[PDB]
């Protein structure tokens, strides 16, 4: 049903939002210097 | 600048160096051509006065 | 000192010289079978 | 005294390299 | 310490002994 | 300097007793062909 | 040489799959976002919130000091946090 | 084929997926705690 | 004849001489026997070398009170800064001497022939009609001696800094550059430990697993070695017996079975992985150092909290302090 | 006593020597300076 | 009678094998990944050290930790129901019991995974190199993780369990021990590093020495999974070695016991050597240099330098690195170079 | 060929030159035993046990003499610092004596055992081949040893039949060789109470007696002996072995 | 072979080479033995780490 | 006593040395016959 290209790119784009989410956490955050 | 600038390029530089070789290397044996392995039926070194 | 900066010269100058010759010389040539 | 210890252990390692080239069992095709 | 290796392969060396000098040749379903 | 009195045994031994023990196999080895 | 049980190729593929998915998996994300976002995680593992380390002066570490009453030890460090 | 739904490998597979994301959703929560 | 020359390219290119010399084997040769040669005599007598800058001469030879771990061929001097200073530039050896020559001699020369000795590595190989890049693989190391003796120092602006050829000056070269860079906190040197460490790991494997299915062919009373021949047909192993056993300890398809695409992952890993390292010496020479934590987890009034990345930096304070102790008049050490 | 059976020969081929005077010479050349102190 | 009923359950060729190890290799190993993880993210080293050591406090991937427990603790295993933790959970967490948990966990799930490869080896029938050969990081984890400590003051002196809390690890080394200088660790490092050589010049040798068995240019596929001929040719690079650095192998079943031997040797001295910085018993220093540096003032070595990083190593962290120890060094003493 | 590191393989079955091996690692390490004695006995200054106590010469083998009783010398010095005092022959020149002979019988027992290596006592009678009981020949050896293991509790620890062991106060300033007394109590198991000591070495004393009977008795289940591929000597090795590097690890610990 | 007064006097203890319980024999009375055993070495194992301590005890060097 | 130091030494090597020469041809020799 649901092709592999399709649940990759989705699943990828995913996770380079929730480690992108991470990384804007290092300004900001409490592991801020601020 | 001149830190971000100066780092960067001494990785591409390089990197390319490194890809110099690889393809230098491949195209002057796909030329003579074995970039594919060595013949089965006809090993150069087979045909070579051992050194020992 | 001055000698031996000449002579250093001369020698450094003999082997780049054989170097950039030998593979003048057409070194495609040398292998197995040049397809 | 330490020095010449040292000096001969690595003069050592030199002619055995020597050896280990010129001088092993050649590896013959069986 | 240096003994624990030798009991991991005496050991291992008992419980193998049937496969001490190879693989038996010629094998399947693995 | 003030070196270690007994350093120039222990790294003569050290070298000399193991280094004797595969002379001997080597050479007890070839002679098992008549060799030396 | 032997393939055996369920193949996930497959089960990633299936409609089946992210219908049961498209729940949980979120579903998991939002229950740990909560215990976090509660605060319930701090109270879980004693951790400091960022306005637990020092009472306002006391520049020194609450460190412990002995096993055994060690426990009693770290009460009394909480307390005087006040 | 009728391949079964509850395998020993999906206890695996759930047992370091589960609390993955569990983590995953609390640490992208914190992002946003402060002072 | 035919003009020696034309017979010279002959054997300069013998496919069959004891040791290949090549083309680039006609540099390496002189070069490297240059260098070696410089480097044995230095190491073994050789006076104190002003290293630093100052006047304050540190002695690493054997004849004056060394040994081979605390011995080294010390850095030319840093009045010389990167200017070329051959031993026509001196007024005397002793001068040549007292001021670092040596290292200059021997590092030029070394650097020159591990090229050439990367190029003859190829040269061979076309020689011999096999596939080339084995030099590519050996690009990691001598990337990696480049960085240590030519890169860091250009970067630096002296020889004077720039790994020291001696034991216990390599881990001065370190201790020092850690906490002027920080660079255990550098990306590119976890990926170098990465390499170092992962490559070391599966060499284990690799030389685990084959071992582990050698087909039985000798008795218990004889080396299992010698059931190999050289240049015998077939394989002497059983490389599905060892897939069947790694498959199984982890999970089938997290496991090899294609000698090529496994062989190849064994020389893809370390090497890309010491690339890095190289690209990291190579990188903090031009001062992006390490990754900077000092002071971040600040709490609710201002109070730095401190966090592993602080013990580290405080050990790293003392030794950005005490190094060099009489080269500094300045507060930075920009140098 | 008469001739004893299990018993077999002892061998080391020029490959082992040479892979041995490496170890041992090395090994030497690394502790003698811990040695001499 | 049913052992055998249960045997065969557990020896079934499954996705993920299990065996009669496994009842202990995967309640461990899990058991302990997951408390790093937890750990890691949650709980804090706040009253055993005096830092953040985890996501919630603020701690990014590199300076997050499991931090060791406080000195005062002692050689205590912490088992959560002890006389420390007294059986509350939380300050357990506090105290550091979250520590020998992992390690112990880990320690057993060291022990279950060998078990493993000698149970999977003895199935599938090959010899057990692979079991004998992960001895050397039993080794390892073994002496620097429980035999270190256990020879020092308490827990708190052994790694964190941290991407830096690690490298400080390692400097702390460097400052009180001056491992560096122990010839155990360099063999260790020559292990190491040639190991990784070995890893290396192989895997380019294998892939630059190949017979052509395809059309195509990615002979991956080239390889038939199945038997028969050797896929390089081991004759043609025992001769392409041998005139480019003297020696060659030539004899595949050697050249991959020595790439067993090289990597395994080495971390089994790197071990040794630890297993005596327990008791202190290092190699920090050369008798015959100090004593002439005592005594004649312009004698200095890449030794003796050294040293020099070291004493300041250790005044500049031991404060805030130990703080069980309640130092105080005035300005006046910390020592430094000039200006710096 | 056989490789250098298996030559020593030549005895996996022949009990006798294995037994001749064995004979002469023990014979060395007597000698070795004693020899240090002597050496140390050649240098130890006894003139001061306040300030220059033997620890503080690198003395090794003179502290495991002192802890079982031996405390003096020929010499009339006492390792307590006693004036004129008379060890009986059990001096620390007795037991390096005692020793240096040992090792020397030991050796030539290690010589008749290798020439007549081929005793009908060592092969099966059913076969024709060599074999070595090893259950009943374990069981056998564990009820010596255990038999040994209470009789020195028993009587030399006790003071019932020699000396004690050395006991010493909270800050080592009294020590000295004294008779202990069993404790069965809890305290008994405080590595700190020597009680502990003389306690243990008569329980598992007991407990190894009649467990050497027992395997002296009681054959090997059929499956344990398949197991553990009894009947292979070298499944005997692994497992001592194991038991040695345990042994090992707390007495580093203790 | 070579009989000899010793080795006859002994011969009835070297007899009974292959000899062997059948099937599971006393395997289980070892199980619990183990157990047993195990359990008492963590009783030590935990009074000398004094993650156990006892009254009268006390592990220090505290005693005589 | 004052003794001269290398006489450890002088007194070792002088021993070991032509010893050991006499060891590898004795047992060198008993190999012709497969022996050892
Ligand atoms: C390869 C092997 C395969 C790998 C797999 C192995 C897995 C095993 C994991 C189990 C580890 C358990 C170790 C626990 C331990 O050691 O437990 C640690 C305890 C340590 O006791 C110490 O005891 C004290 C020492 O002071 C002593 O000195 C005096 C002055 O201070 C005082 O009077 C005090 O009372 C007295 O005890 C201190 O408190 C120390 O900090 C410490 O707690 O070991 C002890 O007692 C018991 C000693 C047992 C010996 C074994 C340790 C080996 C080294
Ligand atoms: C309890 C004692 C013990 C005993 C009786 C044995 C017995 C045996 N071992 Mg094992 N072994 C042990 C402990 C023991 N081992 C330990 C602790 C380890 C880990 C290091 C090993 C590792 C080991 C390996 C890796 C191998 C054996 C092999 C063998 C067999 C042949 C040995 C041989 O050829 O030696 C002859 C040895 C030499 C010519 C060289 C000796 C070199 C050392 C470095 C010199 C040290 C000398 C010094 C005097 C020793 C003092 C000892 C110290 C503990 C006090 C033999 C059955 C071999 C085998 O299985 O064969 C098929 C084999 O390959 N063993
Ligand atoms: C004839 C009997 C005999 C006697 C009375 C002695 C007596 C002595 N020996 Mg000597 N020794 C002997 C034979 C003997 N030895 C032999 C045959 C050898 C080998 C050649 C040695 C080698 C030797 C050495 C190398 C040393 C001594 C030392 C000593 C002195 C005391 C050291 C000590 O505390 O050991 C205590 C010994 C033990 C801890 C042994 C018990 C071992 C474990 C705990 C038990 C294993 C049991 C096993 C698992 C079975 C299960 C038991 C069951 C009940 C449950 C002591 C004077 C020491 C000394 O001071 O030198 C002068 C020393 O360093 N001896
Ligand atoms: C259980 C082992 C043991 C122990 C703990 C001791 C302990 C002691 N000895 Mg005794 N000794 C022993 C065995 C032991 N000895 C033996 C078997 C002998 C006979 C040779 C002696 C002979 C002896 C003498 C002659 C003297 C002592 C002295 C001393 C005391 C001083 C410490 C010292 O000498 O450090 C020195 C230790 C070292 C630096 C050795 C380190 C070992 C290196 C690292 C091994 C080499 C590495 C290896 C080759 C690596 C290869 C790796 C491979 C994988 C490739 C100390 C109490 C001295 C004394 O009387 O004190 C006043 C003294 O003069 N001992
Ligand atoms: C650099 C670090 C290093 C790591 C991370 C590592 C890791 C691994 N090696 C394995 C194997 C091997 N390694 C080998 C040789 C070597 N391995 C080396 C170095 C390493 N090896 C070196 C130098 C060698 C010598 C060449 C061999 C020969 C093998 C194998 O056969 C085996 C394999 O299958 O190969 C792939 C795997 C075993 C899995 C397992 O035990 O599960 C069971 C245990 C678990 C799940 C619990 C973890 C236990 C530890 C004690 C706890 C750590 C705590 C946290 C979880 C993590 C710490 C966090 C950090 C930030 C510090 C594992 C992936
Ligand atoms: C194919 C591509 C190959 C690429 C290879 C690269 C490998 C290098 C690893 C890098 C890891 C990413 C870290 C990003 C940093 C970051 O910021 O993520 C942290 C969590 O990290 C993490 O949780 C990463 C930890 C990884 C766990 C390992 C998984 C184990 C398997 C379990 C079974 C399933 C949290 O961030 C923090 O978020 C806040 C916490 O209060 C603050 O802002 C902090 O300062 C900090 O920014
Ligand atoms: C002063 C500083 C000291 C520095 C020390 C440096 C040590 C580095 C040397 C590498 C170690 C060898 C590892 C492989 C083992 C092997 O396999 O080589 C063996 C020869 O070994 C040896 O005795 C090698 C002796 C070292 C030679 C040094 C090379 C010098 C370079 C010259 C440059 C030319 C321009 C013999 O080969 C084997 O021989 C047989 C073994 O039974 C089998 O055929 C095997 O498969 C294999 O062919
Ligand atoms: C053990 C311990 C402490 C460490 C020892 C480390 C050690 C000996 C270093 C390795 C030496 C080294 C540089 C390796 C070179 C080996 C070599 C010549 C390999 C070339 C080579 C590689 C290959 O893959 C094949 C098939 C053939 C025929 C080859 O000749
Ligand atoms: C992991 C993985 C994966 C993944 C992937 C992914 C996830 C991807 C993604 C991707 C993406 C996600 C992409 C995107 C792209 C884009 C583009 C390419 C774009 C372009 C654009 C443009 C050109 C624009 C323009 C403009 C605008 C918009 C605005 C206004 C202005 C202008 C006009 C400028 C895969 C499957 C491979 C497989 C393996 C694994
Ligand atoms: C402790 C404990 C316990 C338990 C617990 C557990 C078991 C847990 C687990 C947990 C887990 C199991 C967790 C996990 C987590 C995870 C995470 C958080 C992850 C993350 C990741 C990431 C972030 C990634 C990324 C990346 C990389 C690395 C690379 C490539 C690319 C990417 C980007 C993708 C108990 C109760 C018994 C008791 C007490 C203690
Ligand atoms: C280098 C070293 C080592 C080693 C060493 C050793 C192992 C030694 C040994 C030694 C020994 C092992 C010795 C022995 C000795 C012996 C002796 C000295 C004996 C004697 C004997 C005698 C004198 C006898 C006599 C007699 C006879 C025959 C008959 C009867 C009668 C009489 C008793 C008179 C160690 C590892 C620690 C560490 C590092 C260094
Ligand atoms: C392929 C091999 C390459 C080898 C290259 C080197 C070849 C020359 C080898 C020379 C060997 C002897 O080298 C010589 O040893 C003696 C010690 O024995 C040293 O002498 C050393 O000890 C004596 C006391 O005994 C001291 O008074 C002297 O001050 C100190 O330097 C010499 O300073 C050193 O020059
Ligand atoms: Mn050698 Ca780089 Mn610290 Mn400025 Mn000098
Ligand atoms: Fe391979």
């Amino acid at each position: 049903r649901i092709p592999l290209w399709i649940v990759a790119t989705v699943a990828g784009m995913g996770v380079i939002v929730i480690v992108g989410l991470f990384f804007y956490g290092a300004y900001a955050g409490l592991g801020s210097s601020l | 600048p001149r830190s971000w600038l100066a780092t960067s390029h001494f990785v591409l530089a390089f990197f390319f160096l490194v890809g110099h070789l690889w393809h230098a290397g491949r195209a002057r044996a796909a030329a003579a051509g074995f970039e594919k392995g060595i013949d089965r039926e006809s090993e150069p070194v087979l045909s070579m006065p051992s050194l020992d | 000192m001055e000698t031996l900066k000449i002579t250093v010269y001369i020698v450094v100058t003999f082997f780049v010289l054989l170097f950039v010759f030998g593979f003048l010389s057409g070194d495609p040539a040398r292998n197995p079978k040049r397809k | 005294m330490e020095t010449i210890t040292y000096v001969f252990i690595f003069a050592c390692i030199i002619a055995l390299f020597f050896f280990a080239i010129f001088f092993r069992e050649p590896p013959r095709i069986t | 310490l240096l003994f624990f290796f030798g009991h991991i392969w005496h050991g291992a060396r008992t419980l193998f002994r049937d496969v001490f000098s190879g693989i038996d040749p010629e094998l399947s379903p693995e | 300097m003030e070196v270690n009195q007994l350093g120039l045994i222990a790294t003569a031994l050290f070298v000399l007793v193991p280094s004797v023990f595969l002379i001997i196999l080597y050479v007890q080895t070839e002679s098992q062909q008549k060799s030396s | 040489g032997t393939t055996g049980e369920r193949p996930f190729s497959d089960i990633i593929t299936s409609v089946r799959y992210w219908v049961i998915h498209s729940i949980t998996i979120p579903a998991l994300f939002i229950a740990g976002w909560l215990f976090v976002s509660t605060g319930l995680a701090y109270d879980v593992f004693g951790t400091p919130r960022p306005d637990s380390y020092y009472a306002q002066e006391q520049r020194s570490i609450p460190l412990v000091t002995d096993r055994f009453e060690a426990k009693q030890q770290v009460e009394t460090f909480l307390e005087q946090l006040k | 084929v009728s391949y079964p739904i509850f395998t020993v490998r999906w206890v695996a597979v759930h047992t370091l997926a589960v609390p993955t994301i569990f983590f995953l959703g609390a640490i992208a929560a914190m992002q946003f705690i402060q002072r | 004849s035919a003009n020696l020359w034309e017979r010279f390219c002959n054997w300069v290119t013998s496919t069959d001489n004891r040791l290949y010399v090549g083309w680039f084997g006609v540099i390496m040769i002189p070069t490297l026997l240059a260098a070696t040669i410089c480097f044995v005599i230095a190491f073994i007598a050789a006076p104190p070398v002003d290293i630093d800058g100052i006047r304050e001469p540190v002695s690493g030879s054997l004849l004056y009170g060394n040994n081979i771990i605390t011995g080294a061929v010390v850095p030319s001097s840093n009045a010389i800064g990167l200017h070329f200073y051959p031993i026509w530039e001196a007024a005397s050896l002793d001068e040549w001497l007292y001021n670092g020559g040596p290292y200059q001699l021997i590092i030029f020369h070394f650097l020159l022939g591990a090229s050439c000795y990367m190029g003859r590595q190829w040269e061979l190989s076309y020689r011999l009609g096999m596939r080339p890049w084995i030099c590519v693989a050996y690009s990691a190391p001598l990337a990696s001696a480049f960085a240590v003796f030519l890169i860091y120092p250009i970067g630096q602006g002296s020889f004077s800094d720039g790994m020291p050829l001696g034991i216990s000056g390599t881990f001065n070269f370190m201790i020092v550059f850690q906490a002027e860079h920080n660079i255990l906190m550098h990306p590119f040197h976890q990926l170098g430990v990465a390499g170092v460490f992962g490559g070391a790991l599966f060499c284990a494997m690799h030389g685990s697993l084959v071992t582990s299915s050698l087909i039985r062919e000798t008795t218990e009373t004889e080396s299992a070695n010698y059931g190999y021949k050289f240049g015998q047909e077939e394989e002497t192993y059983n490389i599905v017996a060892a897939h069947g056993y790694f498959g199984r300890l982890i999970f089938q398809y997290a496991s090899f079975n294609n000698s090529r695409s496994l062989h190849f992952f064994l020389a893809a890993w370390p090497v890309v992985g010491v690339w890095f390292t190289a690209l990291g010496i190579s990188t903090m020479a031009f001062n992006l150092n390490g990754f900077n934590f000092n002071h971040s987890v600040i709490d609710a009034k201002g109070n730095v909290i401190n966090t592993w990345a602080d013990i580290i930096n405080r050990a790293n304070l003392g030794m950005e302090v005490m190094h060099e102790r009489n080269a500094h008049n300045f507060p930075l050490d920009l140098a | 006593m008469e001739p004893n059976p299990n018993r077999q020969p002892v061998e080391l081929n020029r490959t082992s020597l040479y892979l041995g005077l490496l170890l041992i010479l090395v090994l030497a050349l690394l502790f003698s300076s811990y040695f001499f102190n | 009678g049913w052992f055998d009923i249960l045997d065969d359950w557990l020896k079934r060729d499954r996705f993920v094998f299990v065996g009669w190890s496994g009842i202990l290799l995967f309640p461990c190993a899990y058991l302990a990944l997951g408390g790093w993880l937890t750990g890691t993210t949650f709980v804090t080293s706040w009253y055993t050290h005096g830092l953040a050591s985890s996501y919630l406090e603020g701690c990014n991937f590199l300076t997050v930790a499991v931090s060791t427990p406080a000195n005062s603790m002692g050689h205590s295993l912490l088992l959560l129901w002890g006389p420390e933790a007294q059986g509350d959970f939380t300050r357990w967490c506090q105290l550091g019991g979250l520590w020998t948990f992992i390690a112990l966990h880990g320690a057993f799930g060291l022990i279950g995974f060998m078990l493993r490869q000698f149970e999977i080896a003895r199935l599938v029938g090959v010899r057990p190199y692979n079991a004998i050969a992960f001895s050397a990081p039993i080794a390892v984890f073994v002496s620097v993780f429980l035999i270190y400590p256990l020879g020092q003051s308490s827990w708190f002196f052994a790694p964190s369990f941290g991407v830096a809390a690690i490298f400080r690890f390692l400097l702390f080394f460097q400052g009180f021990h001056n491992w560096t200088l122990n010839p155990f660790h360099m063999m260790g490092v020559a292990g190491v590093l040639g190991g990784a050589l070995l890893c290396a010049i192989h895997g380019a040798t294998v892939e630059n020495t190949l017979f052509q068995d395809g059309e195509g240019a990615s002979t991956f596929r080239a390889f038939n999974p199945t038997q028969a001929e050797e896929t390089y040719s081991m004759v043609t690079a025992n001769r392409f070695w041998s005139q480019i650095f003297g020696i060659a192998f030539s004899n595949k079943r050697w050249l991959h016991f020595f790439m067993l031997f090289v990597p395994v040797t080495g971390l089994w001295m790197s071990a040794i050597g630890v297993v005596g910085l327990a008791l202190n018993l290092r190699s920090y220093d050369f008798i015959s240099q100090e004593i002439r540096a005592a005594e004649d003032p312009e004698f200095e070595t890449f030794y003796t330098k050294n040293l020099l990083l070291n004493e300041g190593i250790r005044a500049w962290m031991a404060p805030q690195d130990q703080p069980h120890e309640n130092f105080v060094f005035p300005e006046e003493v910390l020592p430094r170079g000039n200006a710096l | 060929g056989l490789p250098w590191y298996r030559v020593h393989t030549v005895l996996i079955n022949d009990p006798g030159r294995l037994i001749a091996a064995h004979l002469m690692h023990t014979a060395l390490v007597a000698g070795w035993a004693g020899s240090m004695a002597l050496y140390e006995l050649a240098t130890f200054d006894p003139s001061d046990p306040v300030l220059n106590p033997m620890w503080r010469q690198g003395m090794f083998v003179l502290p495991f003499m002192a802890r079982l009783g031996v405390t003096g010398s020929w010499s009339g010095w006492s390792i307590t610092g006693e004036t004129g005092i008379d060890p009986g022959f059990w001096s620390f020149e007795g037991v390096a004596l005692a020793h240096i002979v040992l090792s020397g019988l030991l050796f030539l027992a290690a010589c008749w055992h290798w020439v007549y290596w081929d005793l009908e006592l060592f092969r099966d009678p059913r076969t024709g081949e060599p074999a070595l009981d090893l259950p009943k020949m374990f069981g056998i050896h564990l009820f010596l040893a255990g038999l040994l293991c209470f009789g020195f509790g028993a009587f030399h620890l006790t003071g019932l039949f020699g000396p004690g062991m050395w006991v010493s106060d909270p800050y080592g300033l009294t020590g000295s060789v004294q008779p202990v007394a069993p404790e069965w109590g809890p305290d008994g198991f405080n590595p700190y109470n020597p009680g502990g000591v003389v306690a243990h070495h008569i329980a598992a004393g007991i407990v190894g007696i009649i467990a050497g009977l027992f395997h002296i008795l009681v054959r090997p289940p059929q499956r344990l002996y398949k197991a553990l591929r009894m009947g292979n000597i070298e499944t005997v090795l692994s497992s001592s072995i194991a038991a040695v590097f345990f042994a090992a690890f707390v007495v580093a610990g203790t | 072979a070579r009989r000899t007064w010793l080795g006859d006097i002994l011969r009835p203890l070297n007899s009974e080479y292959g000899k062997v319980a059948p099937g599971w024999g006393t395997t289980p009375l070892m199980a619990v033995f183990m157990g047993l055993f195990l359990v008492f070495l963590l009783i030590i194992l935990e009074i000398y780490n004094s993650t156990l301590i006892l009254d009268g005890v006390n592990v220090s060097w505290k005693a005589l």
